[PDB]
C-alpha cells in the first residue's frame, strides 16, 4: 500500500 | 582505499541506536563503487555459485536490519551471502546499507555477492528516496557515481546448477540462459525486455501462463510457468526477491519457487517479518527471521 511500484 | 578502515566505522554503530548515521568521506564512497563496480564486470552477469550460502532478499536502507541479518546469519566471511537486490530507497539509512555490501563485495569477491534489484535505476532512485538522500548527505555527483556502479550490477545466479536466483521473476522471453550471459554492461534498466522482466515480474496464483503486471511494467507468471521452467531448465527452484510477504518468506507452486523479502516492519498494510535464507550443502532452505516489532 505504501506506492504498487511496491505494501 | 582503506577497506577496513571503512568496515569498521560501519560497523562501529552495531547497537549503538537504531538509526545513528554512519558518514564516510565522498572519496572512500566513490573507491567503494569504483572497485566494486570493477569486480562486477570482472565476474560473470549470471553468477554460478556454490552452497552452503545465505539469500537476502530486499533491504531498502533499513541498515540497522541489514546489521541484525549479519549477526544472525555471521558477519562476512563467516558465510557466504547472495543479496537480491532493492538495497536502496524507502529506508533511512540507504547509504550505510549499499556502502556495507559494496565494502564487502571488495573484500570478499569470491564469497560475497550482489545482484540488481530494480531499485538500482536512476530513475526509480529519484522517486524512491536514494537520489534525495544522495543530494542531503553528499552531492548529486556521488549519486551518479552510484548508478554507474549499479549499471554493472550482475543480474542473476544459479546456485550448484539447480537453484535459479534474481530479483524479480521469470520472463517471457527468457528461452536460454545465454541470453542473459549476452546482456552487456554497464547498462541502465529498459522498459521492456528480459532484463526488464528479470528484475521486475511477479508470480500469480491467479494467472494462467503470463500475465499483466498492476506494476505497470512487466508480466505476471503462473505455477504452470514456473514448472515449466524448471523442467525445461532442469533446475530445482527458483529463488526471488521483490514483494513484501508477511512471513518474510513466502513459497509458490508447490515449493518450486520462493520469495524473499529481508526488511522487516517495511509494509503498511501489514507488519512483515524479515527473513534470510540458509541453503546448505543439499540444497535444503530454512530460515532465520526477523519478526515484527512485538
Ligand atoms: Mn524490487
Ligand atoms: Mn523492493
Amino acid at each position: 500500500x505504501l506506492x504498487r511500484x511496491x505494501x | 582505499l582503506n577497506l577496513d578502515s571503512i568496515i569498521g566505522r560501519l560497523l562501529e554503530v552495531q547497537g549503538s541506536r537504531p538509526g545513528k548515521n554512519v558518514q564516510l568521506t565522498e572519496n572512500e564512497i566513490r573507491g567503494l563503487c569504483l572497485k566494486s563496480r570493477e569486480i562486477f564486470l570482472s565476474q560473470p552477469i549470471l553468477l554460478e555459485l556454490e552452497a552452503p550460502l545465505k539469500i537476502c532478499g530486499d533491504i531498502h536502507g533499513q541498515y540497522y536490519d541489514l546489521l541484525r541479518l549479519f549477526e544472525y546469519g555471521g558477519f562476512p566471511p563467516e558465510s557466504n551471502y547472495l543479496f537480491l537486490g532493492d538495497y536502496v530507497d524507502r529506508g533511512k539509512q540507504s547509504l550505510e546499507t549499499i556502502c556495507l555490501l559494496l565494502a564487502y563485495k571488495i573484500k570478499y569477491p569470491e564469497n560475497f555477492f550482489l545482484l540488481r534489484g530494480n531499485h538500482e535505476c536512476a530513475s526509480i532512485n529519484r522517486i524512491y528516496g536514494f537520489y534525495d538522500e544522495c543530494k542531503r548527505r553528499y552531492n548529486i555527483k556521488l549519486w551518479k557515481t552510484f548508478t554507474d556502479c549499479f549499471n554493472c550490477l550482475p543480474i542473476a545466479a544459479i546456485v550448484d546448477e539447480k537453484i535459479f536466483c534474481c530479483h524479480g521473476g521469470l520472463s517471457p522471453d527468457l528461452q536460454s540462459m545465454e541470453q542473459i550471459r549476452r546482456i552487456m554492461r554497464p547498462t541502465d534498466v529498459p522498459d521492456q525486455g528480459l532484463l526488464c522482466d528479470l528484475l521486475w515480474s511477479d508470480p500469480d496464483k491467479d494467472v494462467q501462463g503470463w500475465g499483466e503486471n498492476d506494476r505497470g511494467v512487466s508480466f505476471t507468471f503462473g505455477a504452470e510457468v514456473v514448472a515449466k521452467f524448471l523442467h525445461k531448465h532442469d533446475l530445482d527452484l527458483i529463488c526471488r526477491a521483490h514483494q513484501v510477504v508477511e512471513d518474510g518468506y513466502e513459497f509458490f507452486a508447490k515449493r518450486q519457487l520462493v520469495t524473499l523479502f529481508s526488511a522487516p516492519n517495511y509494509c503498511g498494510e501489514f507488519d512483515n517479518a524479515g527473513a534470510m535464507m540458509s541453503v546448505d550443502e543439499t540444497l535444503m532452505c530454512s530460515f532465520q527471521i526477523l519478526k515484527p516489532a512485538d
